[PDB]
């Protein structure tokens, strides 16, 4: 029966980020002909990924909530009427 | 073996000898005697606050008891939770006895601890088989399980208690094993089937019948009246003669 | 639902029962207790079968109020299952 | 504090008899609703049928109980034995227990030894 | 820096925190509880207890007067006898208003002792804080509506609730000063109940047990006189 | 067992018994008798052993029993 | 009970006594962290009373055969996906009557019962029986057993640690400690196996002093072992205590305030973990321990690592009262001078009559108590353990009732487990060190 | 550092080049390997412990011949009774006062019968009732049985020669130092 | 929570300290973030053990250490002539705290007061010792033998002829125990 999974985010952006390091595997292997030219798109390409990512840290996203705030109300004495 | 330089044989070292050997008797009820009187003022003081359900109180050495009637569990132990000089925050333990000469059978007796005040109490109170008690599981979280056993145990209702189900017994079982009748080895027991291929439940038979040597208690009684220690301050004064 | 239809399941069932005494008596406005001889246990039993047959749950408050055939009737006609 | 379980109910005192009265019926229904439930979590062989009965005469052995403080205790009970059966915490064993599937004459008894 | 607690800081206690305000808590506590045993006849012995223990902690935190406190209960009597009706409780409500994300403030009255009662909204980083700390109701309601609808949506809330940042006919209720770190600890040396925070829970519990022993009415005659044999165990004939 | 030990212990006892000790104590000790039993077992002592290892029993059986 | 038969005055219940907060100064609808939307009823659509009931949390017995159950819990937990909802342990698998037992037993013959609750703390649950009896006999032991019996209460508190810390990190994943802990539990139980004939069930303490005296060779050794025992402490205090994953395992783990731990019946360390100075040897000094200098740890975040920090160091605080018995063990008797009390000497029975007689009638009849009742409490290894013993004035008990500390621990598993996930369930299960002879008695 | 030299420590040491080795590269050469020694630990056996050795220890009083009739140490049968007050004699203890601080001098005969009465009227009335026609003052004099506050309850202690609160305090060393949330106390 | 009275000196906690004002260095903060520096030691410690001796030993050959006090299988025991030296007093019987001792005695062939039943319930027993302890003449005791497991239970129901059999076969270590062990006793 359905049952909750609270890491399935994680699955959504692993899915995505093998395909990124899939896509840098023919440069590891070209780099002599791809060289400053080649290099320069593979730089611009993993900046564009990266900063996909620096959005899933900021907004907390591969954070799994789990635990098991004080007092504002101060009281003042001004004695008889 | 790699002897150590500095840790020389210990069983090799001479003890002084001890001859003569003087001890003092001590009767170790004397030591409680200097706060027998504050354990008598604060047992009537609570007696006056709440006349309304504290019917006595006993001081036996160093322990304080309070006698109260079931309608007001309650209110004294709100009392006891929440005075200045009553911070009894914590139950340290519920349990009941069983006394089948009186109507109301079943005594239920209440400890508390009061670390502010490094100070114990004894409450008890009476119930039986069909008058139930009110819960303190509203002053008291950890009288939960406390009130299951009494309830599993000796089978007293606790009325306003959230979950009131058996704790100690097995699921099925029927009776109340801390009962006085409640028979030592019970009424069934229980054998894997070889036909049935479960567990089954039988009638109680015992390949040696249980020994009760309680008949061999002395025709003499052992330990006589005891001692009356009662301070002055709560004794009635005598009329001087003429 | 239509009313007959709601009706002549009914009927079989209560004849069905087995300790009626006969079961001629059961009409559209028969009671269980003056007339069809159903204590409180066999009254309670009677709701349990006729709401497990159309499917639907009686709640406490209502299981209460059918102690005649008419008064299931018009409960089966309010509750929207079957 | 700790919660309490799935079918925990709050340890109360009868009002008055129809009070009582209503407490009884519910929770007879309760039990006789559950029956089909009963029979496949514990795998029962028989028909609920004979469940039904055996709740039926559990009921009708308190029939004559004229004391509020009697039935209570016998409200009591049936709540917990219900809890306990519908959160599976008794087995199959302890409901098997439950389903029993004397000498009927003097003349019977003796013969056999007493029984 | 070390002149004053923090509020909120632990106190070695889990769970327990600095009190933002402890002697007019405490004040505020024993006034309290010093008017629910009015409804108590004189002849309890818990009335009198109570009376008693109260009394004699309410005089010791009095005994402790924060610096400058003259000058700021001066101030403050022209501020209340000013604008009566911004911290009227029978106005602004119990809560102090209705607008959590600025400051808030009711007169509330014990024994005929005056207290302004204050909450500061919530210290929370700025880039977590959205709209100031507004209090968000969710969307209003658009489309075809029905009146009762559009009422139970909160449409009276237009012509009384007030932007925060407009502030002419108000004026802003600076709070009683409070006891130095030092004064604090010398407090409790004379209460003796171990820190003040304790002692503020304390009372509160204090307060809390009024209105059942008065309910209870545990000063009346014993309700069940013990039957025979009740009380009796073991004993041996003396 | 360790390589000093080992080595001591089977040069004293000979490579015959180091093979009969690994294959019933699956140690190499060496020490010497104190005593023999009824039955057959054999004790040895050897002070300058581990505690708790200074007495030990060579079993007269194959299948041998405590 | 004639009046409960008709309708009468309904008995007064905790719910009429309520009281209405103050609005005034009211603050949050929540203070406190444990019931901060970390239970059920924080997901769904509608409640479990009606038209819930027919729908389950994914359940699963955790335990009884389970590592992490330590024995014989079945902890029934309701995991919203990895998460705890609900958290109903069911007890009483160990149930075996022992407190019926002791009804039917003279207080010589309901001693051994006492081992066998907290079945690694004996000697220590011999002394609370052998306290309470001793109260009720109104006797005084003499010098040299209340030396032994802190000595050993005290050896005893250092068997249960190891097996106590050790097996927690054990559950959490770490092995190796456990090992080398239970060479020196396996030191201390010579100890015993030398004062008495047991490795566990000594039958040592016992109302009157303790059973024999120590043979003549046993505080060398004690005292050989003492001055190597801090090494063992320090080497499982070099695993553990700033390893990353031991603290990310422990800080913020099974959080308890001051205030609800009293209200949970909370003792030991799980009521030092959250702050409070609060021990049983020093609020009420029994035996010997008012003549011997130790320290108390006491925590301040009410954490699973607090409460580990509290226990290693109580290591550390056994020890140093340990040898404090050792240089200060008097000589004397270890039985208390009476023999209407405790076993005459066998030299003495076989050789005069009025030894002889009380021989005979200490282990036919016992030895009679008078009559009454009485709480009496000691500081166990793990928490204020007590006893209820009611008198007759018999030599049997009328009622021998046992508080044990994880009775009262076991039952605010669901207060402070709610909303962890199923590891920090394990993690609070060990911190909170449950032996279910005595949970279950 | 609070470490014991290795030398004391009553464990199998190294010696000569192992023991070289082992300083080098160990965390704490102080620090020892557990392993007791052979000649000293459990040496004799006790099972060779000479019988004759052991003496049997009798003290002067308990176990003299000539100087102890049992009744003066008969400490058993001169356990306490259990002091029982309840409220019909409650109200009688503040009619009269009490054998410590009487209230009125009872001279003679014809206080007798007032005494009866104390009684009479806590068994006719209780406390509540008592408190009730004497009015507030009663009540107050209640409260003078203490000193004017209510009773503080008795501490368990008496380590102080009277029994008391113990006082917690902070250990004179703490062994975690600061570093560590573990504080230590005395 | 704390003692009445005065409240604890310095009970209550120092203020927080903030992030800027741990005076830990950057540099050895960070180092042993990544260095994985605690965590090295545990390492290291584990290693130390490696060159430490072990603490096994080999059973059966070697054996682990006893008392004389020791608590093990029963044994029934003879005066230097042959007699038993079992009365029938029934003291063990009384005595027992779980009722694992059934005895039946009559007067012998001579006269003498003698055992016609001497059973032990093994599988009844908790090996206390309270029975030896309680024996006017030293007839029963716990032999230092712990290793007699049985295939069956009924091979755990000892008879007088199994436990008189016992004593004939341990009388040598009987005898040492009760020589090191009697003056304590
Ligand atoms: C100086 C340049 C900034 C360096 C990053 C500083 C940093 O560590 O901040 C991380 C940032 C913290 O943001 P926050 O969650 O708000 O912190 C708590 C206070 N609210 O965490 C964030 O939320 C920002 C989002 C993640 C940014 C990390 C970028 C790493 C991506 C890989 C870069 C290498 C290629
Ligand atoms: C070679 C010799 C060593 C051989 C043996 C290797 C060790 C084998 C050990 C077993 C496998 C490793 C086990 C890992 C355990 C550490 C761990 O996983 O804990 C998680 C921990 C949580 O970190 P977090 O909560 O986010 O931050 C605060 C933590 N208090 O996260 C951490 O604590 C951080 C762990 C850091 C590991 C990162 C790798 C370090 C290598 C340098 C990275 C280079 C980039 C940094 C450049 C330096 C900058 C100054
Ligand atoms: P009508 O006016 O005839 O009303 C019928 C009743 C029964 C209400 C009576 O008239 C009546 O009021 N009599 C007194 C109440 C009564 O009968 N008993 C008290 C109710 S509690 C009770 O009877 C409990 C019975 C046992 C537990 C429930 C049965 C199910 C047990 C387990 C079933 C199978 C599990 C495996
Ligand atoms: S106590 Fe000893 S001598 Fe007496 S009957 Fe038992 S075994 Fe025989
Ligand atoms: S040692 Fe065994 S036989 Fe002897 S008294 Fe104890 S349980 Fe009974």
């Amino acid at each position: 029966s359905p049952f909750n999974i609270s890491f399935f985010i994680y699955g959504l952006v692993f899915l995505l980020l093998d395909l990124e390091i899939l896509l840098l595997y023919p440069f590891a292997v070209s780099e002599y002909v791809n060289s400053a030219y080649g290099l320069a798109a593979a730089l611009i390409f993993i900046g564009i990924i990266t900063i996909g990512f620096v959005y899933e840290l900021g907004h907390d996203a591969l954070k799994v909530h789990s635990r098991q705030l004080k007092s504002s109300v101060v009281i003042s004495y001004l004695g008889n009427i | 073996v790699a002897l150590p330089k500095d840790a020389p044989n210990p069983r090799a070292i001479p003890r002084e000898p001890v001859g003569e050997i003087k001890q003092a008797l001590v009767n170790p009820a004397d030591k409680y005697q200097s706060k027998a009187d504050n354990l008598h003022k604060y047992g009537a003081w609570l007696m006056s606050c709440l006349p309304k359900y504290i019917q006595q109180f006993s001081v036996w050495k160093d322990e304080l008891t309070i006698y109260i009637c079931p309608t007001g569990v309650i209110p004294v132990f709100s009392f006891l939770k929440y005075n200045t000089n009553a911070e009894f925050t914590q139950v340290s333990d519920i349990t009941a006895v069983d006394f089948p000469t009186r109507e109301m059978r079943f005594e239920i007796v209440y400890n508390l601890l009061s670390v502010r005040h490094n100070a114990r109490i004894r409450v008890k109170t009476y119930a039986d088989e069909v008058t139930p008690v009110p819960s303190i599981t509203s002053l008291y979280m950890g009288a939960n399980w406390y009130e299951r056993e009494v309830y599993d145990m000796f089978g007293v209702l606790f009325v306003g208690h959230p979950d009131l189900r058996r704790i100690m017994t097995d699921y099925g079982f029927e009776g109340h094993p801390l009962r006085k009748d409640f028979p030592l080895t019970g009424y069934t027991e229980i054998r894997y089937d070889e036909e049935k291929k479960r567990i089954v439940v039988e009638p109680l038979e015992l390949t040696q019948a249980f020994r009760n040597f309680e008949g061999g208690s002395s025709a003499w009684d052992q330990v006589g009246p005891g001692i009356d220690r009662t301070p002055d301050t709560f004794k009635l004064p005598t009329p001087k003669p003429e | 639902l239509q009313k007959v239809e709601v009706y002549e399941r009914i009927k079989s069932l209560l004849a069905g029962f087995d300790k009626v005494n006969d079961p001629n008596n059961i009409t559209e406005t028969a009671h269980f207790a003056n007339d069809l001889g159903l204590d409180s246990l066999d009254t309670v039993e009677v709701v349990m079968a006729i709401e497990e047959e159309f499917s639907i749950e009686i709640p406490d408050k209502d299981a209460d109020q059918i102690h005649s055939v008419d008064k299931a009737i018009e409960y089966i006609l309010r509750q929207p299952d079957a | 504090a700790v919660q309490p379980t799935k079918f925990a109910v709050t340890v109360r005192q009868s009002r008055n008899w129809a009070d009582a009265k209503q407490r009884v019926i519910a929770a007879y229904r309760a039990w006789i609703r559950a029956a089909p439930e009963i029979q496949t979590m514990y795998s029962i062989p028989f028909p609920v049928s004979h469940i039904r009965t055996r709740i039926r005469q559990e009921f009708e052995r308190h029939r004559y109980v004229n004391k509020l403080n009697v039935v209570d205790v016998l409200l009591q009970q049936s709540n917990a034995d219900f809890q306990e059966t519908m959160n599976f915490w008794r087995q199959q064993s302890h409901v098997m227990a439950f389903f029993k599937e004397l000498p009927s004459n003097f003349i019977t008894g003796f013969l056999e030894g007493r029984n | 820096k070390g002149k004053f607690l923090v509020p909120g800081a632990p106190t070695g206690l889990t769970g327990l925190g600095t009190h933002p305000s402890p002697r007019s808590a405490l004040l505020y506590l024993y006034h309290s509880t010093l008017e629910k045993l009015k409804q108590i006849p004189e002849h309890s012995v818990y009335r009198q207890s109570v009376e008693a223990v109260t009394r004699h902690r309410l005089a010791l935190v009095e005994s402790v007067v924060p610096e400058g406190y003259d000058a700021w209960v001066e101030r403050a009597k022209k501020l209340l006898e000013e604008h009566a009706d911004q911290f009227d409780p029978t106005k602004v409500g119990p809560e102090g208003g209705e607008e959590v994300q600025g400051a808030r403030a009711v007169k509330v009255e014990r024994d005929g002792r005056v207290f302004v009662v204050s909450r500061l909204p919530k210290e929370e980083d700025e880039r977590v804080l959205e709209w100031d700390g507004e209090v968000d109701e969710g969307p209003e309601l658009e489309g075809s509506r029905t009146l009762e609808e559009k009422i139970e949506g909160g449409l009276e809330k237009i012509f009384t609730r007030r932007d925060v940042k407009d502030t002419v006919g108000r004026v802003e209720w600076e709070p009683e000063p409070q006891l130095t770190a030092e004064q604090v600890a010398e407090l409790e040396n004379k209460i003796g109940a171990g820190l003040i925070e304790e002692v503020i829970q304390v009372a509160e519990g204090e307060l809390k047990l009024v209105d059942t022993m008065v309910k209870a009415r545990v000063w009346e005659p014993l309700e069940e006189q013990p039957r025979p044999g009740q009380w009796e165990y073991f004993e041996r004939k003396p | 067992s360790y390589p000093t030990r080992t080595l001591a212990n089977l040069r004293k006892i000979g490579l015959k018994e180091y093979f009969r000790q690994l294959l019933y104590i699956g140690d190499t000790k060496y020490g010497e008798l104190v005593g023999v039993d009824k039955f057959g077992n054999k004790f040895y002592e050897n002070k300058e052993e581990l505690p708790l290892r200074t007495r030990w029993v060579d079993y007269a059986k194959h299948d041998y029993d405590a | 009970p004639q009046d409960g038969f008709q309708g009468t005055r309904l008995i007064p219940t905790g719910a009429d006594f309520q009281s209405p907060p103050d609005p005034f100064i009211d603050e949050g609808a929540r203070d406190n962290a444990a019931n901060y939307g970390v239970q059920k009823s924080r997901s769904g659509v509608d409640e479990d009373s009606v038209e819930g009931r027919k729908v389950r949390h994914y359940t699963v017995n955790f335990g009884p055969q389970h590592p992490a159950a330590h024995g014989v819990l079945r902890l029934i937990l309701e995991l919203n996906g990895e998460e705890i909802v609900r958290a109903d342990p069911h007890v009483g698998l160990l149930h075996r009557g022992t407190e019926k037992l002791c009804e039917y037993k003279t207080y010589m013959q309901a001693l051994p019962y006492f081992d066998r609750l907290d079945y690694v703390s004996m000697m220590t649950n011999e002394q609370v029986f052998s306290l309470a009896v001793e109260k009720l006999l109104n006797i005084e032991i003499p010098p040299r057993a209340k030396f032994i019996r802190t000595m050993f209460g005290e050896i005893t508190r250092i068997l249960n640690h190891l097996m106590s810390v050790l097996s927690h990190a054990m559950d959490v994943g770490a092995l190796t400690p456990f090992l080398w802990g239970f060479e020196e539990r396996e030191k201390l139980m010579e100890f015993y196996e030398r004062v008495s004939g047991a490795r566990l069930h000594a039958a040592y303490v016992r109302p009157g002093g303790v059973h024999q005296d120590i043979p003549v060779g046993l505080l060398d050794d004690i005292y050989q072992w003492a001055t190597q025992f801090g090494d063992r402490i320090d080497e499982t205090e070099e695993m553990l205590t700033d390893n990353r994953i031991w603290i990310n395992r422990l800080k913020g783990v099974g959080v308890v305030s001051a205030a609800d731990a009293l209200n949970l019946s909370f003792t030991g360390v799980m009521l030092r973990g959250s702050g409070v100075p609060w021990d049983v040897r020093k609020s009420s000094p029994y035996d010997a321990y008012d003549q011997v200098e130790f320290d108390v740890p006491v925590g301040i975040n009410g954490d699973c690592y607090d409460r580990y920090l509290c226990r290693m160091e109580e290591f550390r605080q056994s020890l140093r009262i340990i040898h404090q018995c050792l240089n200060k063990m008097p000589a004397g008797p270890v039985r208390y001078e009476d023999y209407k009390i405790t076993p005459p000497p066998r030299a003495a029975m076989k050789e005069n009559m009025e030894a002889l007689i009380h021989h005979f009638l200490l282990f036919t009849k016992g030895y009679a108590v008078p009559p009454g009742d009485t709480y009496t409490a000691i500081e166990a290894p793990k928490g204020e353990m007590g006893v209820y013993v009611v008198s007759d004035g018999s030599e049997r008990p009328y009622r021998v009732h046992i508080r044990a500390p994880g009775f009262a621990h076991l039952s605010g598993f669901d207060h402070i487990t709610r909303g962890h996930l199923l590891a920090d369930a394990v993690a609070v299960i060990g911190t909170m060190d449950l032996v279910f002879g005595e949970v279950d008695r | 550092s609070n470490a014991v030299s290795i030398t004391k420590k009553y464990t199998v040491q190294s010696t000569g080049i192992w023991e070289r080795i082992r300083r080098a590269l160990v965390i704490d050469p102080n620090r020892s390997n557990g392993v007791p020694l052979n000649p000293y630990n459990r040496n004799p056996s006790p099972g060779d412990n000479p019988p004759l050795e052991y003496t049997d220890p009798v003290t002067i009083p308990a176990g003299d011949i000539a100087d102890n009739p049992y009744w003066k140490r008969d400490f058993r049968r001169n356990y306490p009774r259990p002091s029982v007050i309840a409220q019909a004699q409650q109200v009688a203890l503040l009619s009269v006062g009490s054998a410590a601080q009487p209230r009125v001098e009872l001279i003679g005969e014809e206080g007798t019968k007032a005494l009866v009465a104390a009684e009479e009227e806590g068994k006719e009335k209780g406390v509540a009732k008592y408190l009730e026609e004497k009015g507030a003052e009663e009540a107050k004099r209640v409260l003078a049985l203490t000193g004017g506050l209510p009773p503080t309850p008795s501490g368990q202690t008496m380590v102080t020669g009277q029994w008391d609160v113990h006082k917690y305090g902070l250990a004179e060393e703490q062994s975690y130092g600061g570093s560590y949330p573990c504080r230590s106390f005395v | 929570a704390t003692p009445a009275g005065p409240p604890p000196k310095n009970f209550r906690l120092p203020p927080p300290k903030n992030w800027d004002e741990e005076s830990e260095s950057t540099i050895d903060k960070v180092g042993k973030y990544f260095l994985m520096t605690e965590m090295l030691r545990g390492m290291y410690v584990l290693l130390e053990q490696f060159f430490r001796p072990p603490y096994t030993i080999y059973y059966p050959f070697e054996k682990g250490p006893i008392s004389p006090r020791f608590r093990g299988e029963h044994a029934l025991r003879r005066y230097p002539s042959g007699e038993e030296r079992c009365i029938a007093c029934k003291l063990c019987e009384a005595v027992c705290p779980a009722q694992a001792i059934t005895i039946e005695a009559e007067e012998r062939a001579d006269g003498s007061r003698r055992t016609t039943r001497y059973d032990i319930d093994m599988t009844k027993c908790i090996y206390c010792g309270f029975c030896q302890e309680s024996c006017p003449v030293d007839a029963i005791v716990e032999s230092p033998n712990a290793e007699y497991a049985t295939e069956t239970r009924e091979e755990l129901l000892y008879n007088k002829e199994k436990l008189l059999a016992n004593g004939d076969k341990w009388e040598p270590e009987l005898a040492a125990a009760i020589r090191a062990d009697a003056p304590y006793r």
